[PDB]
């Protein structure tokens, strides 16, 4: 039977400071025993000073980012150009994940 | 007169009433203006206000990156048509990871408002729109018309005594199109071409509305004290 | 008859003039913007002396940050008022923020051209939306059946208003404080009501960043009539 | 007299909108015949081609609607491709739903029924059609039946459609009226044929070239249209006599 | 839920419904009452799947009342009953049925008579002089078929329903907490305080 | 009267008045032109330059369908687009369901059905376009003319616009002298002249002439557009057969 | 595209008329006459095969059709309305009876579902009534022999004999002179034919009058034996040859 | 499905469909509500052309929407059904989310969004129906009188009246009612009721219905006798 | 488009009147006159047929008197296949009731529903009302016997007496005055065809021009039986009155 899923390794990491952040992760991207690729970035820069990687299975990874840098243009076509806050970004991205709650993008998000 | 009724009926001369008034909501429209050159392309545009009490209405609208335009008449309609080229452009990246020519976008836009005109219960578009973009074939300026009919041109203007400008553009086309890596002097050229269009009153700093984009320009739009440099 | 998403011959669409002489038949509507605030006020006009007047509901909360007054077929304002105020709700929800007054009153009026043979009519009501962001401030809008919305410093709509427009043209200035606004529109309120303005038959509303949108109790209001009536007999 | 502009009934119980249905077959200023041999169906159509520009090649008004089933137009060019290809449509549907080839007289019955909704229902207009049906059947042999924009159909001996319809009806009642016979007693298509062009000239007085005609025959298991070197060779003959 | 019983006598009906509500290892609640009025003098008593049984009494207690407003009528219990089955019968062939047992005991004004009917979640209906709703009647039924008489008074009714609970009781494993009691007469739904 | 207010409805004489409406308003466009030839055919048109600030080569009219059939019009220029997409949906159906690409005359009467489509109900308007189109398939060329009754022939030579009187009086002359067949490359200069020559009935407005071709030995039975060399000399025949 | 037309055509005038109604029974009486006769053991319809040329062969259009076994309709108005109205009634007549209970339905029944197709296209949107009148014979085993005429309203009558179209004033008047309640059905089939002869213009034969009897059970038109309760339709076309013998002792 | 925009905008503003809904109001049977301290009092005409009615069985004017809310209208009949019936399936509608019975105001709010839904959808004629909704909200003593009209406006009266002759009877109320006191008890406030109709109505025999209303559900419908004793009373002070 | 052929039938007058319903109660008015007499101990149907020929097969035939359950019976004024949809109609409505509850359904909820119907087509979707008015007699015990009309409208009342179709400001006078309260069902008979015989357009009445029927508790105890009258039987009655 088709599984849709895959798991594609690689972790990040996140930590914010006090007037600074950071956001980390290892470029190796690997399925069961096979390296795809030893430089594919999964960490990416989303406009608005807010960068965002989604770790898991790759291919729900680029969907995500992808639906939410889109969500980032229509933000600034909808609001004036109104710059999005981190927090308000967040409460997208729960919309964006749960919006698929009964077939989830298998990725852990940070932002 | 009899035949006016809808746009789905033709006049016995083979016109459309209903088109050609939408066509009018247009000329009462406040004059905008486009033109380009080789490495960039401008709109201007003058903006309209209820009364001293109220705001300018904004005529200048941003699609992409690289593509935008200007409006005269309805401006609910240049919401609508405006937001299904955001869409399109949109569409274009995220499938194809390509920016949508300035060419297909006129295309897009005359089919568009085309269905409007053959069929039962809906009216033509009431507005008429200057769109400019810079794509991998360099700057492009085009006048829509809620006809359908869709126009790649050098320099143009759309609105009430627009005729002014069109011929001022005209005269002056071999100058303008050469002013390439230079943006104020486009700006400062298409500044000029809308002045022949004014009339009882003057370019003033919340009146005046300017768009720019080109080879290394993103769609960008200047309102406010960010264009009294060219007053 | 004639489609009802016609043009004329000079390019407007007959039902959006139409109804633009509904709202000219609608009691009065003021609204004036300060550094310190929105006053938006209007008179009730009760058809009768056995209506109670306090029922009478033209002026409207959105959201905390937003109200909103009307002019004209008020009936057609609950479903405006129900999508803004879901609107309002909705954006807060998605977004964890205040919606901002612009977008609030953008979404309101792309229902406006959405009639046709969709709605089988525009509405017959304008609409005065006052609230604070913290981008733009305190603002006023004017949101018409044609879609289109205006900003303004000051405005006036219904039956008195272009009378009450040449008077708050004189009367507005940048510098005005949140009680000049009040008595300023309970003063060209009295100038083109029929009746004797009272509070009763007339009420205040205001939104501040600090405590929100306010309607006015007739106590409240009353002190303010009272106030102003002090003015114009001194000079 | 918004009766006259769609499908219902006038005070007198008429419908205007089938009437001048039946004005617009004659816009092409076309005549057709159609005559059943023991054998075989003939059908004859004037062929007029003013323009030099055309290729006329192109221009007819026989279509070939199934291996068996052959049909003649009188009536604008758009609308009888319109009921070509809805019969050709049917004709494969019928063939695949049922296992056997649809009969001449069951297509036309179909079409007639199509036609009568049209006179009944007001978004669909009339087709401003005639719509003559030929084959020979496999149980009722050499057909002929012919549909109009009232949504009416019946068989024939021999039929006329066009302007000069009445012309070429009388002449062929009076035929029959010698002959005693429903059909004409030949053996070969080609002298059904000759006698089919024969008496439209007659009828018509009207001399025909090659060029100035069209022919469709039907025989068991195969409907076909003539070429101009066929029906010249027709002519020939004709004249050889 | 679990515990639903109920007993027809002479003037009346008498509903008994226990009153645990458990969730795994842990008693949640233990007074709560497993009934609704559809009418005056009309109660039912519900029994099943958690979330479903609420949903359903509530369901057909506003279709009763609405139906009440519209014509100005109390509906007979026998007329109440053949609504709650169809509605059941139609639940069964649903993408997800109502898993809902019931007993509906009413007083029929016209006839001047008691009414008791047990309902299970397939729509099978069955008019009963005493019934019950799953293991209940395991042992109660026979209790019943002995002590019961058609002319008990409303007393009489009472005290064989403290022998079932108390047969229930000692016997049952799972603690129902005790049992909620009320009943349905000429003079409408009361409940005995005291059990 | 008032049979001439509605779409479909029969007028006492058996016409249908919109569609003969659509048609003026078709003889009130530019002029465009097809011509058959040995192993192919040939589009051109009239392109009014209505002012200096139009981009010249840049407002192209005519139209590819599939990789080898040329599509021109005159009147309504949106109602041409809107024919050209539908026959592209209708093409590239053909080509899913058969994998050859639609032969001509199949393509043409696709054309055809869905054109008489928009003259049997009141709640569409009719085509505002004469549609000239065609090329090569299986067996040779093929020029077809459309009109907005749905009514369309296979064709020699074709016109329609302003100048189909003048357009079409030379097509017959080349007929006449060419029975044994016009060259592909003859016949884009013959093309080039007769616009030159139709635009005398529109001859306010100056012009820029537009130039496709279908050959099976110069493009390869695909279509292409006339351009540069080619398209100069073509213009350069014209302007020396006026003078 | 698709139908804008969702409101109905026929409404009601000042004066209460159904005008489409009235003007579809207009088109009736310009019909061609028909008519309808019961006797005691059987029911004939009957009609004038109007012809439109001599070329063409009347044979292939059939006024007089069958229903069901039992049951027959001829009618006057609109040629065109009427067959798709057999179509219609034909299927009904499965799929609202047949296909439920197994047998085919009683005479007033078909007739009541007839005239509810034709009520609906006197209210439904975008459609005109039919313009026909129809004469239906039948017989069912609980009821007997009856015969019904379904107006292009909707409204259906039961009726001893009657006559609808063309000269139907003329054939009701004698009918009425010739109709008691102890005919034979030879003698309605006789009746019938003089009838008739008062409204046919041209020629009177078996060619140009189209006639068929609802009666007797015919088992060799069954097509098959063995079960001894299928007995045969009841309904039969009488042939060109068995009317012309009938106009010789006229 | 049907499409029509049967409401529209005249070129003065007005929607005739609307207005001419209101015309069937004016044609309707006088209806009039007066509120009281401790209640609210429904009077409504019933014409005198028809004698041999059944008074058991027809369709009262007055209908019950909840136990505690009543709703009157003057216009067309059939129309007030389809009205009465959506608010009565919404008031238990209320009770079932809520867990509360509808407030008098939001019974009527309801009603009113419904009459207004119907004067700009297509396809759709407006009611030709005006209603007076009265009542007692949960657990409040304070007494709630509100009516509609077809535009789907809506608002609170003391006392109002509406149908053929409303004019009359508004006339009498507005000289006849004092906002300072309101009838202290159910005996008052149905005698001005009463006498309001008895200016319009012809001899007050089969002619007048009332229906009094209390809080805490309290809803009953006096008979012709109680009705008449009023009718008798009022006529005796009269003579002066 | 097609607006252009629109009648717009669900539109007001300037006077507030449906146009439509109005016409079509101009319609009924030409109907055969239908009579409904409600006495104490049952109901009687009364009926005059459209001006039948000699021809016309009396004893299967029905025009103006139709069954909907065993309990309920209709007498139809107006357009007779507008009248038979509506009947199918209230006949299925009467079985669900019966399917849910168990209990014969209440005379008023039927009535209601048929009514409710008939005012749909007055207010949406563009169709022409249905030009049928109703005298409905029925039983329940709940209000026991029950006289209604309905007519385009889907308005609805109860009657003692009633009249539908041709002249019925003649009929309602006739019984306004000879009506009262305590009167028989044998009464009601003689009433209603002394009424018909008196505002009939006819030369005189007979038995071939009417129906008949009655609603009595005439079966036994406490259960009711419709009597539709056989032409015989209207025959009788005709003579037993004295009016043949």
């Amino acid at each position: 039977q088709f599984n849709p899923y895959g798991d594609n390794g690689g972790t990040i990491l996140g930590i914010a400071g006090e007037d600074f952040a950071v956001l980390a992760g290892d470029t190796r991207n690997i399925t069961d025993y096979s390296i795809n690729s030893r430089y594919e970035p999964k960490v990416f820069d989303c406009g608005d000073n807010i960068v965002m990687s989604a770790n898991g299975f790759a291919a729900d990874g680029d969907a995500l980012v992808k639906r939410f840098k889109n969500s980032v243009k229509w933000y600034h076509f909808d609001h004036n150009d109104k710059k999005l806050s981190i927090n308000s970004a967040a409460r997208n991205i729960q919309h964006l994940l749960y919006g698929k709650r009964f077939f989830p993008y298998y990725v852990h998000t940070i932002i | 007169n009899n035949y006016d009724g809808d746009t789905v009926t033709f006049s016995p001369t083979g016109r459309l009433f209903q088109v050609e008034y939408a066509l009018e909501a247009i000329k009462q429209g406040s004059v905008t203006v486009g033109l380009r050159s080789n490495t960039h392309a401008v709109l201007v545009a003058l903006k309209r206000n209820a009364d001293e009490l109220s705001s300018y209405q904004k005529k200048i609208i941003k699609c992409d990156e690289h593509m935008g335009l200007s409006l005269a008449g309805l401006a609910p309609d240049a919401r609508v048509l405006s937001n299904y080229l955001r869409q399109q452009c949109n569409y274009s990246s995220l499938v194809f990871n390509r920016k949508l020519a300035v060419e297909r976008a006129g295309h897009l836009l005359c089919d568009k408002a085309q269905k409007n005109t053959q069929s039962y219960g809906g009216r033509p578009y009431g507005v008429g729109l200057l769109i400019i973009g810079y794509d991998k074939s360099g700057a492009h300026l085009l006048e829509f018309q809620p006809s359908g009919n869709v126009t790649e041109l050098y320099g143009t203007a759309i609105g009430a005594r627009s005729q002014g400008a069109k011929t001022y553009l005209e005269r002056t086309l071999d100058t303008f199109i050469k002013i390439d890596g230079n943006p104020d002097e486009l700006i400062k050229a298409g500044v000029e071409a809308i002045s022949q269009s004014l009339r009882d009153e003057s370019l003033t700093v919340d009146n005046l509305s300017i768009a720019i984009v080109g080879k290394d320009t993103p769609f960008t739009i200047y309102d406010g004290e960010a264009v009294a440099k060219y007053i | 008859d004639r489609g009802v998403s016609t043009f004329s011959p000079e390019g407007r669409l007959f039902q959006v003039e139409y109804s633009l002489e509904a709202i000219k038949l609608g009691s009065t509507a003021i609204g004036i913007a300060t550094k310190e605030g929105v006053v938006l006020g209007v008179e009730k006009r009760a058809t009768s002396p056995l209506l109670e007047s306090d029922s009478i509901e033209k002026i409207v909360e959105i959201d905390r940050h937003i109200g909103c007054a009307m002019s004209g077929l008020t009936a057609d304002a609950r479903s405006m008022i129900e999508h803004a105020r879901t609107a309002a709700v909705t954006h807060n929800l998605y977004y964890d923020e205040d919606i901002n007054v612009e977008s609030l009153t953008q979404s309101v009026c792309d229902l406006a051209l959405r009639f046709g043979e969709l709605m089988s009519r525009p509405f017959g009501v304008a609409l005065l939306i006052a609230g604070h962001d913290a981008d733009d401030g305190y603002q006023l809008f004017h949101a018409e059946p044609s879609g289109t919305f205006y900003r303004y410093n000051a405005k006036a709509i219904g039956s008195g208003s272009e009378g009450a427009q040449a008077e708050l043209l004189n009367e507005w200035h940048s510098s005005l404080t949140l009680k000049e606004a009040e008595l300023l529109v309970l003063k060209i309120l009295k100038q083109v009501m029929e009746e004797k303005l009272d509070e009763n038959n007339a009420q205040l509303s205001c939104i501040t960043k600090q405590d929100g949108f306010k309607i006015y109790d007739n106590e409240k209001t009353a002190e303010l009539i009272k106030e102003l009536k002090e003015k114009e007999a001194a000079e | 007299g918004y009766d006259r502009h769609i499908t219902i009934f006038s005070p007198e119980g008429r419908l205007y909108q089938v009437e001048y249905a039946f004005k617009a077959t004659n816009q092409t200023n076309i005549n057709s015949l159609a005559v059943r041999g023991k054998d075989c169906t003939v059908v004859i159509s004037q062929k007029k081609v003013p323009d030099k520009l055309l290729d006329p090649t192109t221009v007819s008004y026989i279509f070939c609607i199934s291996r068996t089933i052959g049909m003649v137009v009188n009536g604008p060019i758009p609308d009888a491709r319109n009921a070509a290809l809805r019969a050709k449509a049917e004709a494969a549907e019928f063939r695949y739903k049922y296992g056997y080839d649809m009969p001449c007289d069951v297509l036309a019955k179909r079409m007639a029924n199509l036609s009568q909704i049209y006179t009944q229902r007001a978004y669909m207009r009339p087709l401003g059609v005639i719509l003559t049906f030929v084959s020979v059947d496999e149980e009722l042999g050499p057909s002929i039946y012919k549909t109009d924009p009232a949504g009416y159909y019946v068989g024939y001996k021999a039929t006329a459609t066009g302007p000069k319809q009445q012309e070429i009806t009388t002449n062929l009642e009076n035929h029959f009226k010698k002959s005693k016979i429903d059909h004409i007693n030949e053996e070969s298509w080609e002298k059904v044929v000759e006698f089919a062009i024969t008496h439209m000239i007659d009828a018509l007085g009207t001399e025909f070239s090659k060029n100035d005609l069209e022919v469709g025959v039907a025989t068991k298991d195969k409907f076909f249209t003539l070429s101009a070197e066929n029906i010249e060779e027709r002519l020939v003959a004709i004249a050889e006599q | 839920m679990d515990i639903i019983l109920g007993i027809r006598v002479q003037d009346s009906v008498i509903l008994a419904s226990s009153k645990a509500v458990t969730r795994g290892i842990s008693v949640l609640k233990d007074s709560d009452d497993k009934t609704r009025q559809l009418s005056p003098h009309t109660l039912m008593s519900f029994a099943g799947e958690a979330g479903d049984t609420v949903q359903f009494a509530e369901y057909i207690q506003a279709n009763i009342q609405l139906y009440s407003i519209r014509e100005d009528y109390e509906l007979s219990p026998q007329a109440v009953s053949s609504f709650v089955r169809q509605e059941l019968a139609k639940s069964i062939r649903s993408r997800r049925p109502y898993q809902v047992n019931v007993l509906i005991g009413g007083y029929d004004k016209k006839k001047n008579k008691p009414e008791l009917y047990q309902i299970d979640y397939l729509g099978t209906k069955v008019e009963l002089p005493y019934g019950a709703h799953g293991y209940s009647g395991f042992y109660t039924f026979s209790l019943l078929d002995h002590h019961y008489r058609p002319d008990m008074t409303t007393e009489e009714g009472l005290d064989l329903l403290k022998l079932c609970v108390q047969e229930l009781e000692k016997r049952m494993p799972m603690d129902f907490k005790g049992v909620i009691v009320k009943i349905v007469d000429k003079d409408g739904i009361r409940q005995v305080d005291d059990f | 009267t008032g049979y001439d207010l509605s779409n479909s409805v029969f007028s006492p004489d058996g016409r249908n008045f919109q569609v003969e409406y659509a048609v003026k308003a078709v003889e009130n466009g530019t002029t465009s032109i097809g011509i058959k030839c040995n192993d192919g055919v040939v589009f051109a048109v009239e392109k009014l330059i209505t002012s200096k600030l139009l981009v010249p080569q840049k407002n192209v009219k005519i139209q590819v369908v599939d990789r080898h059939i040329g599509c021109v019009y005159s009147g309504l220029i949106p109602d041409g687009r809107h024919l050209v997409n539908r026959g592209r949906e209708e093409a590239a159906s053909f080509k899913k369901l058969y994998k050859t690409p639609i032969p001509i005359p199949a393509f043409a009467d696709r054309l055809g059905q869905y054109v008489q489509a928009h003259t049997l109900y009141n709640s569409v308007r009719p085509f505002g376009v004469s549609t000239i189109f065609g090329g090569v398939d299986k067996n040779g060329a093929h020029l077809y003319m459309l009109e907005p009754s749905g009514s369309y022939w296979g064709y020699k030579g074709a016109a329609t616009g302003k100048g189909r009187q003048s357009a079409k009086a030379e097509l017959e002359k080349l007929v006449d002298h060419h029975p044994e067949g016009l060259s592909a490359r003859e016949a884009v200069k013959q093309a080039a002249k007769i616009i030159y020559l139709a635009h005398e009935d529109n001859k306010e407005k100056d012009f820029e002439l537009e130039i496709s071709w279908c050959s099976l030995s110069e493009t390869n039975g695909l279509h292409k557009f006339v351009k540069g060399d080619l398209l100069q000399e073509a213009i350069d025949f014209a302007q020396k057969e006026i003078n | 595209m698709t139908d804008r037309y969702s409101f109905s055509l026929t409404t009601f005038s000042p004066s209460g008329k159904l005008g489409q109604i009235d003007y579809a029974l207009t088109a009736v009486k310009q019909g061609v006459t028909s008519l309808g006769i019961k006797a005691t053991n059987g029911v004939v319809i009957a009609t004038e095969k109007k012809s439109s040329s001599p070329l063409a062969m009347s044979e292939t259009l059939s006024k007089v059709s069958l229903l069901t076994p039992d049951i027959g309709a001829v009618y006057s108005g609109m040629g065109p309305d009427y067959r798709v109205l057999v179509d219609k009634s034909r299927k009904v007549a499965h799929t609202s009876y047949k296909r439920i209970y197994g047998e085919y339905p009683p005479t007033k029944l078909l007739v009541s579902e007839v005239a509810k197709i034709m009520q609906e296209a006197t209210q439904s949107g975008g459609v005109r009534p039919f313009g026909v009148s129809l004469l239906i014979a039948g017989h069912d085993e609980f009821n007997g022999f009856s015969l019904y005429q379904v107006d292009p309203s909707g409204s259906y009558f039961p009726w001893k004999a009657t006559a609808i179209g063309k000269g139907s004033v003329a054939a009701k008047t004698f009918l009425e002179k010739r109709w008691n309640d102890e005919l034979e059905l030879e003698d309605a089939i006789h009746i019938a034919l003089l009838t008739l002869k008062e409204s046919v213009e041209g020629e009177f034969n078996g060619d140009t009058i189209e006639l068929a009897i609802i009666g007797d059970e015919n088992p060799d038109l069954l097509g098959y034996t063995g079960i001894p309760t299928d007995k045969g339709p009841r309904f039969r076309k009488l042939t060109s040859q068995e009317i012309n013998d009938r106009l010789e002792a006229l | 499905g049907y499409d029509r925009a049967l409401s529209i905008f005249s070129p003065d503003g007005h929607i005739f469909q609307v207005e001419y809904a209101l015309e069937a109001v004016k044609r309707g049977t006088c209806a009039v509500g007066v509120k009281g301290k401790n209640c609210v009092v429904l009077g409504c005409e019933r014409r005198s052309t028809l004698k041999l009615q059944d008074t058991r069985i027809t369709p009262s004017k007055v209908s019950k929407i909840d136990s505690h809310v009543v709703l009157s209208f003057s216009g067309l009949n059939a129309d007030s059904r389809i009205l009465i019936e959506k608010a009565r399936v919404e008031a238990q509608s209320h009770r079932l989310t809520l867990e509360d019975p509808v407030t008098v105001e939001y019974l009527t709010r309801y009603v009113a969004g419904v009459q207004q839904r119907y004067t700009q959808s297509g396809g759709v004629r407006p009611f030709g129906v005006s209603t007076l909704i009265a009542g007692f909200d949960p657990r409040d003593d304070e007494p709630k009188l509100y009516q509609t009209e077809p535009s789907g406006i809506y608002s609170s009266w003391s006392a109002q009246t509406i149908g053929r002759n409303s004019k009359t009877v508004r006339e009498f109320l507005e000289k006849n009612y004092d906002r300072k006191e309101p009838p202290a008890t159910v005996e008052e406030c149905v005698k001005l009721t009463v006498r309001s109709l008895l200016e319009v109505v012809q001899t007050g025999a089969k002619n007048i219905e009332i229906t009094v209303v209390k809080p805490d559900s309290d809803i009953v419908a006096l008979s012709s006798e109680e009705i008449n004793q009023y009718v008798t009373q009022i006529e005796q002070e009269k003579q002066e | 488009g097609s607006r252009r052929y629109d009648s717009r039938t669900t539109i007001f007058s300037p006077e507030g009147r449906l146009y439509q319903v109005e016409y079509a109660l101009e319609s009924i008015s030409h109907a055969g006159t239908a009579i409904g007499i409600m006495a104490s101990d049952g109901i009687v149907l009364a009926a005059e047929r459209k001006v039948t020929s000699t021809l016309l097969e009396q004893d299967t035939s029905t025009e103006k008197l139709y069954k909907l359950n065993d309990k309920i019976a209709v007498a139809v004024a107006g357009l007779t296949a507008d009248a038979e949809i509506l009947i199918n109609t209230a006949r299925i409505h009467a079985q669900n009731y019966l399917k849910t509850y168990n209990e014969d359904i209440p005379v008023e909820i039927l009535v209601r529903r048929l009514s409710d119907i008939k005012q749909g087509y007055t207010q949406h979707g563009g169709l022409r009302p249905f030009g049928v008015s109703f005298i409905y007699a029925g039983y329940d015990d709940r209000y026991g016997y029950q006289l209604y009309t309905s007519n385009p409208s889907g308005n609805y009342t109860g009657w003692k007496a009633i009249s539908v179709g041709a002249n019925t400001s003649a009929a309602q006078t006739l019984l306004q005055m000879d009506y009262k309260d305590d009167m028989k069902v044998d009464d009601a008979i003689e009433l209603a065809l002394k009424t018909l015989s008196k505002t009939t357009d006819s030369s005189a009445l007979t038995y071939d021009r009417l129906e008949f029927a009655t609603i009595r508790k005439g079966a036994n105890d406490g259960e009711v039986y419709q009597k539709i009258f056989k032409p015989q039987e209207i025959k009788d009655i005709l003579v037993k009155t004295g009016i043949t």
